[PDB]
């Protein structure tokens, strides 16, 4: 599962939310930026890994990260469509 | 048929695929609120009677105008499937997220999918032509039913309350600790997991270390068997010196500040 | 002769050497693919990984070592924690701003606490 | 007989001598691949060990030698130290 | 009263990771409320490579720089 | 009392400047902080604030007086000097070897001691900028 | 079980041996005994190369003609060998200095060989037994000291088998005597001493016991200056590991340079091939050294350094300086070498020759004839003619040498440029700000901020390994040509022909494969078939790595996943394979460019070793 991670720069665009293939990120309400609200990641284990979220984050870099960690692959982040390990 | 599929169950074809699982990739589970973000937030429960599994609905009302396809999902090759239930306001065509086009039921609609990014694609599609309460679900093995995506009724692109934040990390991204600080931790090739105390702690350590005109020589220990050796050097009066330069130390930084 | 010997040494031992040895290798190589311990010091939360990671806290906290180790823990390696803390809240008392109702201990339990569900040791329900 | 191929084979005509006999017999090779089967099992000792990796008893449960014990104490032979460094000094 | 770099001005970035780090950039707007973590927001002329040319800052991660004392020519 | 951000970031400034100022000494018990790791040894400072060396960073010569080891590394650069041209050029040994005679082991003696004289006046740079 | 897929092997495989990340084998210890089983291995391999020279070898043959017989590496019994093969094939011959090291260390019989296997295997046992125990205690085995004491014990075995060990008088029991008693088994004498054409074996005793006591006494030094001055602040395996790369690529690289301007082996250098076969050989061997030394200061820099104001931090700081003034060097050598050679190309097809540019490299010349040569053969420096001069086999250079080792110049400073800069990068760059918290090897960061392919610090091995092997073809292609036409006494062919590069194909690549691709044809096969078989399985292997490195992966994983569908829609395999066993997904990009450098470098060392046998044969 790749860990996905959400800091302080985050500044409630709800684009990452809307860039996700999988519904991964989520907003929370927060008192730390102007919109109060900052993106979560609360289903991690969806994350195929694709950075469309890392690409939709407009602050100076990336407060939304994706870590990709291959030495702990899923069917959910491998996103396999004709094999089953559940 | 059985040359179209395989004559055997899918229970029987996947083996054991659970309890290899559990062996093979001990790191794949599900936390403890997999949908939402909080303990105590709902939680709301379905049924198969609510979805079922696709092997036991044929001809269903609630599935679109789809002529079926070699895109689909695996049957008796996988057991996992993700449903979509949504309602529609008219009969309009939409594309399939595993290509080829169906066209939607004037009210309810329902369709089975493997991979939960196919059912995403198409509540993105949906939503783009004005269609609320796509609501997708998961179907296990054994056919539980997991409620996602709007897993909280409200879709995550909105704010809404009882959503506890997750892997929110209170600092700027590269003001993570580094891999050589976090070395010999757990967080060693993930200082990305470290907390917020960990990471300020270690990153204070490095610069403790590089003071070694107020570091401590952190005295030998004493292994051999035989009697102490009587060396030439008081540590008492040197713990006590570094105890006077370390309150003064911390002093002189907190006037600083 | 001279052709003799790696001959008959040969006509045993390569047919060995290369089919039996090699296909031996083969099939153990994917009967270990099966294996419980299948790459299991580099498969995160294994069994065998995780029983000696128990058994090695076991031995740690039951023979102590007079040498300093490294702390898994970094602020576990203080000899005195609380009087770490009590330093601090000295400190951050000298120089809290105003009349501030933040104190010392609620700062440190709130950077101690994180939620990474998603994070494994966390996924194995521990 | 062999078939020169390469301009040096045949401007320096150097000759492939076979040798009239073998040259280590059947008696010698036979003491030979004892001694490799026996460097085999150590080599499955060795793999055995390696693979199940250092039980964490030993060198917690059996103490250090006096050699061990002074040599970790006054910090030599690359103790003291996070690395092997076979050339140390 | 008015906390942090006057709108309008030429501030210097001192966050490290910042694409325009140790460079100018004009001061859009600051957040006047206490619980905003990077209230100041500083329009660059050079986008980073996102696109993007404007970000918000903390109020130490912005040195305020006088009309004369920076460098025109970057 | 309505936290600012700024109070959270002077909070976190204050505990990395107080953690730093108090790892140093002998309250955090590292592996790094072990003798011939990091530290400067127990009573034997190599330098202080300043970044001017101690007479400790001599080792077992740490008294020796800047006197005594001027003059020992002058004679051992009069001696190495005197080896080393008596070696090469005046009375060559090599050209010695050629005539079927061994080496002179004072020429080679003598040339051993320039290495010697280098670091022994280095020593007494140290010496006499300490005070020794 | 095994409800993986095959990415695990491949995930495993690449760090298999990362022992750091295997908490079980972790400490210092299991690493040494890694060593120990590292060296049974040597040892075992070494133990073959014997055995199958002694076994089916002329060893016996060899000494007594060292010049007129080809070494017999070991017996070849191919199945697949038609009766007329058989016929023509003798046996594998040699292409390694192991029948001169043999005769140079005093081997004489094949019972002495046999007795030399035996050894060997109980060596690699005694490794294994070591490797069995690892301990605090075996780590003090090992040291500076430990390798002098060896050097010194090597100079004793030279010593005990020197050709002139026989009028030797006893010096520990009457005496040291005369010097020439000594002079029979400790020389200086310097350079080739004709004959066997190889510094003797004297020569080699006398160096082996002074290094040895250096060696020692170096070591003693470098301990007391541990004494005062006591500082191990930055330990880490790859920094040492680094050191240790770096250290052994130099001396290994060295040794090529030096083992053919002073061979050491007794009759090599009438052996073309062999000798040709040992600078490859060894100079790839360093050139591997030093990319592994940095490749392990990278690591060190990704997760094991803590930032200071230390010599580290201070290059880390002013990286920016470092990357573009490399950038500037190899820029300016690049032009410049490429430029000259297109010159020399466009004079030499447009039938002006003269035209060329040929800057006469006078600096190395003034060197060669300053401290080297003892005859004026340049004139530049100084023309003094040596009385007594001593031989060696130092190459005397022209003016296409100049372009050339401008080439190996270029190859070097952008080889080091890739490893600094990704080394240097590590710890981040403004496109990828926290590469401190990827680890050392990962894919990408995606398409976003413009895209991120190839920036890992991984990455910057693979690419720099284009240039490692490069630069290695770039100067063996060189030493070749140069080799081959002092063999063949042209020596003006080169001189002219290598200042273009029309000249560096048609004679050297076109002209040298005449005899490699007749190995085998419709007349038939000779001695030279298997080169000719093993050039083009390398050409194979290459143009592999070409498809692993051009496709990448998502095609690859689309089209397996329609494979998948066929597999599961495939009658009578259905009811058997439902992919959940080792589920077939396409090679991570981390794994697939590994996998296409492999198969790159693989067919780059193959086809490049056939070459050379073919050419030198
Ligand atoms: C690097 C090691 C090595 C290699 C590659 C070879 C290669 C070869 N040997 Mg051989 N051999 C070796 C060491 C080696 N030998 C040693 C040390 C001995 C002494 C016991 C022998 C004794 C020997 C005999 C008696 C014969 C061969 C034969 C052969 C040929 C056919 C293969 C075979 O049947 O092997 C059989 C080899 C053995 C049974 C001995 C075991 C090999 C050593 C001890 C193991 C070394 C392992 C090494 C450390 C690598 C391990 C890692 C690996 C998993 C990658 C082939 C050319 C045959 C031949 O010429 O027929 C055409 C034959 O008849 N060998
Ligand atoms: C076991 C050690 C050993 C032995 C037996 C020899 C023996 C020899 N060396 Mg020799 N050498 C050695 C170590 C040794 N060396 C080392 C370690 C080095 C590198 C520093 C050299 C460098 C060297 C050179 C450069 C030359 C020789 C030469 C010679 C030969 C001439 C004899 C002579 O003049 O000796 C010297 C006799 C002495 C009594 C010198 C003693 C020096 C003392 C022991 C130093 C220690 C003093 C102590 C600190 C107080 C002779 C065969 C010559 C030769 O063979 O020419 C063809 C020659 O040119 N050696
Ligand atoms: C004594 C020297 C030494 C030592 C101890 C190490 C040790 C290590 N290296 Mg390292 N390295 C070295 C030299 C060394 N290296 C050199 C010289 C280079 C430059 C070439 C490198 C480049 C390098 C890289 C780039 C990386 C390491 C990594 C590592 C670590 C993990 C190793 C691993 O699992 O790889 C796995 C090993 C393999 C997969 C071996 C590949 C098998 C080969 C390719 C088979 C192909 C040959 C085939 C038979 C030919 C067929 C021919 C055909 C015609 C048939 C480990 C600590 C890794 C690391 O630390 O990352 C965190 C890493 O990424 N090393
Ligand atoms: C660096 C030191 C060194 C090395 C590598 C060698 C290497 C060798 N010597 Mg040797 N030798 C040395 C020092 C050394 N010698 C010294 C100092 C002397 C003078 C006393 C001699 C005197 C000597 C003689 C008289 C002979 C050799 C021979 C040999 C060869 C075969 C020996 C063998 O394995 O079978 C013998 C060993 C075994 C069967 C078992 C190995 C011994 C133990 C078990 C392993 C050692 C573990 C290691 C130290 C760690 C081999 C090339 C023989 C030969 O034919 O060479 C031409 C031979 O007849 N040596
Ligand atoms: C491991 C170290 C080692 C060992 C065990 C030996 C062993 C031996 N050396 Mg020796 N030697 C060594 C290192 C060593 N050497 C080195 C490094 C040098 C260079 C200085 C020499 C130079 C040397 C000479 C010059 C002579 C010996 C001689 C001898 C022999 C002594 C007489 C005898 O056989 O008694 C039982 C014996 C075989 C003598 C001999 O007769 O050997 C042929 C002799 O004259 N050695
Ligand atoms: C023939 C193939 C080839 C060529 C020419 C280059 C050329 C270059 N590579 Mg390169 N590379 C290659 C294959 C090649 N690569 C492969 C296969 C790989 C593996 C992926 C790499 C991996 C690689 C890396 C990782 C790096 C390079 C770098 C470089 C540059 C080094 C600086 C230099 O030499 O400038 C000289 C430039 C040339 C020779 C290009 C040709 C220019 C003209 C045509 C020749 C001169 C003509 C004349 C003088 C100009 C006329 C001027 C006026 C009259 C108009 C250079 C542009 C490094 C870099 O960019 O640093 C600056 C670097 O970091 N390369
Ligand atoms: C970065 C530039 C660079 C680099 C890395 C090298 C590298 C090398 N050169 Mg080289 N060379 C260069 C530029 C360079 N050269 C230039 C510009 C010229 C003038 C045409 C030469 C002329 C030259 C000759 C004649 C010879 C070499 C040789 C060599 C090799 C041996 C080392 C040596 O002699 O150092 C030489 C290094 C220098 C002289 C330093 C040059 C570095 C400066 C900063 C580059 C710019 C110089 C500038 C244009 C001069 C302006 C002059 C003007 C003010 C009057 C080595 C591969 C030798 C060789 O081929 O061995 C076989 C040899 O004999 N070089
Ligand atoms: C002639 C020999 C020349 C050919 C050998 C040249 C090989 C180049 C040397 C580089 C080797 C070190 C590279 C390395 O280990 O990392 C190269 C990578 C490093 O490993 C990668 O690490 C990443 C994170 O660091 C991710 O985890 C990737 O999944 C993982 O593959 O290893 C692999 O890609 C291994 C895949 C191929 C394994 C096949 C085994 C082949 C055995 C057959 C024998
Ligand atoms: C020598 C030696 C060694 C090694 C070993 C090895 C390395 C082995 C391997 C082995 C192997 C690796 C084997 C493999 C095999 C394979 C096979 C045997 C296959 C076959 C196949 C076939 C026969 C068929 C084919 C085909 C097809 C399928 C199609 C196309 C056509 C054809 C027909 C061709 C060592 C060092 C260890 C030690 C001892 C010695
Ligand atoms: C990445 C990195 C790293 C690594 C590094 C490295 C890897 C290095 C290497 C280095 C090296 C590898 C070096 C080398 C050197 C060498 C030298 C220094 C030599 C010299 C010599 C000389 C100079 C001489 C010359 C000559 C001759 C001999 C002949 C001719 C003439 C003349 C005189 C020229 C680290 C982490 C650590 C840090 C950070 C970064
Ligand atoms: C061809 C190709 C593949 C397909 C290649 C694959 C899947 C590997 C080929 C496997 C070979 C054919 C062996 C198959 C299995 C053998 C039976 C050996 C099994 C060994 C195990 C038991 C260890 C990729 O996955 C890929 C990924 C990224 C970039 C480029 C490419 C690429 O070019
Ligand atoms: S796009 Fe980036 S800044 Fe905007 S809400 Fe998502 S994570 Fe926060
Ligand atoms: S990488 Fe893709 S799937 Fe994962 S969180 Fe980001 S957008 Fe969602």
């Amino acid at each position: 599962a790749h860990a996905v991670k959400i800091y302080d720069t985050c500044i409630g665009c709800t684009l990452c939310v809307r860039a996700c293939p999988t519904d991964v990120i989520e907003m929370v309400p927060a008192t730390v930026n102007a919109a109060k609200q900052v993106a979560s990641t609360p289903r991690v284990e969806d994350c195929v890994g694709c950075k469309r979220c890392e690409t939709a984050c407009p602050t100076d870099f990336l407060s939304i990260r994706v870590y990709l960690q291959e030495n702990e692959e899923t069917q959910y982040s491998l996103g396999l469509d004709l094999a089953d390990w559940s | 048929a059985v040359p179209n599929t395989p004559k055997s169950s899918p229970d029987t074809l996947a083996g054991n695929r659970t309890e290899a699982s559990a062996v093979s990739r001990p790191y794949d589970k599900f936390n403890v609120n997999y949908p939402l973000s909080s303990p105590d937030q709902a939680r709301t429960e379905v049924t198969t009677k609510e979805i079922p599994r696709p092997e036991d609905l044929v001809d269903s009302p609630k599935f679109p105008l789809f002529g079926g396809s070699a895109n689909g999902y695996m049957s008796k090759a996988t057991r996992e499937r993700h449903a979509i239930t949504w309602t529609a306001k008219e009969e309009t065509t939409f594309e399939m997220p595993t290509s080829g086009w169906a066209m939607m039921n004037k009210g309810e609609n329902l369709c089975y999918f493997r991979k939960k990014e196919q059912c995403i694609a198409l509540c993105k599609q949906l939503r783009s032509m004005k269609i609320n309460d796509v609501k997708i679900y998961r179907l296990s093995k054994d056919g539980t039913v997991t409620f996602l995506h709007p897993s909280d009724g409200v879709f995550p692109e909105k704010v809404n309350k009882g959503r506890v934040p997750v892997n929110f990390r209170p600092f700027t991204v590269c003001q993570n600790a580094k891999q050589g600080e976090l070395k010999f931790t757990e967080y060693w090739t993930k200082p990305y997991e470290a907390d917020a105390l960990t990471t300020l702690f270690v990153k204070a350590r490095v610069a403790a270390y590089n003071d070694v005109v107020n570091l401590f020589p952190l005295p030998n220990p004493k292994l051999t068997s035989g009697p102490a050796e009587p060396t030439s050097v008081d540590y008492d009066a040197l713990t006590k010196e570094a105890m006077e330069g370390q309150k003064k130390r911390i002093e002189a930084a907190m006037a600083s500040v | 002769a001279y052709g003799d010997g790696p001959k008959k040494w040969g006509a045993v031992l390569l047919p060995l050497t290369i089919f039996g040895v090699g296909i031996t290798a083969m099939g153990t190589f994917v009967l270990y693919t099966f294996s419980e311990d299948f790459f299991w010091a580099f498969v995160p939360g294994s069994k065998r990984s995780m029983e000696l990671e128990k058994k090695k806290k076991e031995m740690a906290e039951k023979y102590p070592s007079p040498v300093v180790q490294h702390p898994a823990d970094p602020l576990a390696g203080l000899v005195n924690r609380a009087d770490y803390e009590k330093g601090l809240e000295e400190a951050w008392d000298k120089v809290k701003p105003k009349g501030s109702t933040v104190t010392v201990e609620e700062k440190l339990k709130e950077l101690s606490t994180q939620n990474n569900p998603h994070y494994w040791r966390n996924a194995i329900k521990s | 007989e062999r078939i020169p191929g390469g301009k040096f084979t045949k401007a320096q005509g150097k000759i492939v001598a076979t040798p009239d006999e073998d040259g280590f017999t059947d008696s010698e090779v036979a003491l030979a691949l004892i001694i490799a089967a026996v460097v085999l099992y150590l080599a499955i000792e060795v793999t055995k060990s390696l693979f199940y990796g250092e039980d964490p008893e030993t060198t917690a449960k059996g103490p250090m030698t006096p050699f061990e014990k002074r040599v970790v104490e006054k910090g030599l032979f690359g103790s003291r130290g996070d690395s092997y460094s076979p050339f140390r000094p | 009263a008015w906390v942090g770099p006057k709108k309008g001005s030429q501030v210097r970035i001192l966050r490290p990771e910042s694409y325009w780090f140790q460079q100018r950039g004009t001061v859009v707007n600051v957040n006047q409320k206490t619980n905003i973590k990077y209230p100041v927001t500083v329009k660059f002329d050079f986008v980073n490579y996102a696109n993007v040319n404007t970000n918000g800052f903390a109020l130490w991660e912005v040195d305020e720089l006088k009309e004369g004392e920076y460098d025109p020519d970057l | 009392y309505t936290e600012s951000a700024q109070d959270a970031k002077l909070f976190e400034t204050v505990f990395s400047t107080y953690t730093a100022e108090y790892l140093k000494g002998p309250m955090y018990e590292t592996p790094e902080k072990m003798i011939g790791r990091r530290p400067f040894n127990p009573g034997e400072p190599l330098w202080g604030e300043d970044k001017k060396l101690t007479s400790n960073v001599l080792g077992p010569l740490k008294r020796v007086s800047s006197n005594e080891l001027a003059f020992l590394t002058m004679i051992c650069l009069a001696i190495g000097a005197w080896g080393e041209a008596q070696f090469l050029w005046f009375d060559p040994q090599f050209a010695a070897i050629d005539r079927g005679e061994y080496f002179n082991p004072i020429y080679i003696i003598a040339a051993s001691l320039l290495p010697v004289s280098f670091w022994a006046h280095i020593a007494c740079y140290i010496q006499k900028a300490n005070g020794k | 079980y095994g409800r993986c897929a095959t990415q695990r092997y491949f995930q495993v495989l690449g760090n298999i041996h990362d022992i750091e990340l295997n908490e079980s084998l972790n400490s210092p210890q299991a690493i040494q005994a890694l060593s120990f089983g590292q060296l049974s291995v040597i040892l075992l391999w070494l133990a073959a190369y014997t055995f199958h020279i002694g076994w089916s070898g002329n060893f016996e043959a060899f000494i007594d003609n060292p010049l007129g017989v080809q070494p017999i590496n070991h017996f070849v019994l191919d199945p697949h060998y038609s009766q007329y093969k058989v016929d023509t094939t003798i046996a594998a011959l040699t292409n390694h200095p192991i029948y001169h090291w043999l005769m140079t260390v005093g081997f004489t019989s094949n019972a002495q060989i046999y007795r030399f296997t035996l050894g060997l295997e109980i060596t690699a046992a005694v490794m294994l037994v070591l490797s069995l125990a690892p301990s605090v205690g075996l780590l003090s085995m090992g040291g500076l000291e430990v390798v002098s004491w060896i050097s010194i014990c090597w100079a004793g075995h030279l010593v005990n088998f020197a050709p002139g060990a026989a009028n030797l008088t006893n010096v520990v029991m009457e005496g040291p005597g005369s010097l020439g008693n000594l002079m029979n088994v400790l020389t200086f004498n310097g350079g080739i001493q004709l004959g066997t054409q190889a510094l003797a074996v004297s020569d080699v005793a006398h160096h082996h016991v002074a290094i040895g006591i250096v060696g020692l006494w170096i070591s003693a030094l470098l301990r007391v200056s541990k004494y005062a001055w006591n500082f191990n602040t930055q330990s880490s395996y790859h920094l040492d590991l680094s050191l240790s790369l770096t250290v052994g690529g130099i001396l290994t690289s060295l040794l090529a340079q030096q083992a053919y301007v002073y061979p050491a082996l007794s009759y090599l250098p009438y052996d073309y091939l062999t000798t040709t076969s040992l600078y490859v050989h060894h100079q790839y061997i360093g050139a591997f050294l030093a990319t592994g030394g940095f490749v392990h200061g990278g690591i060190f820099l990704v997760r094991d350094y803590t930032l200071s104001n230390d010599l580290v931090g201070k290059l880390l700081a002013t990286k920016a300086t470092v990357i573009s003034t490399l950038s500037w060097i190899t820029l300016f050598l690049g032009f410049h070498a490429t430029g000259l050679y297109m010159h020399n190309d466009a004079m030499a097809a447009f039938g002006v020759p003269q035209k060329q540019i040929i800057i006469e490299p006078v600096f190395a010349e003034f060197i060669q004839q300053v401290f080297f040569l003892g005859t004026p053969v340049y004139g530049l420096g100084s023309a003094a003619v040596s009385s007594t001069p001593t031989l060696s086999f130092l190459p005397i250079i022209s003016g296409g040498d100049f372009l050339v080792h401008h080439a190996i110049a270029l190859g070097l400073h952008t080889t080091v440029l890739v490893l600094i800069k990704g080394a240097l990068d590590s710890q981040g760059s403004y496109l990828f700000p926290d590469k401190q918290s990827f680890g050392y090897g990962f894919a990408c960061d995606g398409p976003g901020r413009g895209g991120t392919c190839d920036i890992s610090t991984w990455d910057s091995f693979y690419l720099a390994f284009f240039w490692v092997n490069n630069t290695v073809a770039w100067f063996t292609y060189y030493f070749h040509w140069k080799v081959l036409s002092l063999w063949q006494s042209s020596t003006a062919v080169f001189d002219e022909n290598s200042l273009y590069l029309m000249g560096w194909f048609r004679d050297y690549l076109w002209q040298n494969c005449a005899a490699l691709l007749s190995g085998y044809d419709s007349l038939g096969s000779n001695d030279l078939a298997v080169w000719a078989w093993a050039f083009l399985l390398a050409h194979l292997a290459w143009a592999t790595g070409f498809m692993f490195l051009i496709s990448w992966r998502g095609y690859w994983q689309e089209l397996i996943d329609t494979v998948i569908y066929m597999h599961l829609k495939a009658p009578f395999f259905n009811e058997i394979w439902s992919a959940d066993v080792v589920t077939p997904v396409a090679l991570s990009i981390v794994q697939a460019r590994f996998i296409g450098l492999a198969h790159y470098v693989a067919g780059f060392i193959l086809t490049y070793l056939a070459f050379v046998v073919g050419a030198t044969s």
